[PDB]
């Protein structure tokens, strides 16, 4: 806010001002892979890949 | 808030303007080992020798 000095303030009244700031959104971050059914017999690498993805 | 700040500014400016006890240094405070102490202590010394009420 602005302030002024003096008794007489005719024709010196100010206005009001409110500023703004905007937050936005990014792109999704992904982890994408595929496997064949014959590769799911052990299933260990799959779980370890999930952990590494996190 | 701004009116309080204006009061603060006025007090500071009046102090600086109507200050008789000038403590002067030829160089910036970071220069010698204890310039800040010496500088406060010059203030204290001139107040003591002038026999001011503290």
């Amino acid at each position: 806010s602005p302030t002024q000095e003096g008794w007489d303030l005719t024709d010196k009244a100010t206005g009001l001002l409110e500023l703004n700031v905007a937050v936005n959104m990014g792109e999704p971050d992904n982890d994408f892979f595929q496997l064949r059914a014959d590769d799911l017999r052990d299933e260990t690498a799959y779980r370890r890949r999930i952990q590494s993805a996190a | 808030r701004k009116l309080a700040n204006n009061v603060e500014l006025k007090v500071a400016n009046m102090a600086a303007e109507m200050g008789s006890l000038v403590i002067t240094s030829p160089d910036a405070i970071g220069t010698n080992t204890a310039d800040a102490w010496n500088f406060v202590a010059d203030a204290e010394e001139i107040m003591f020798s002038r026999e001011l009420n503290r």
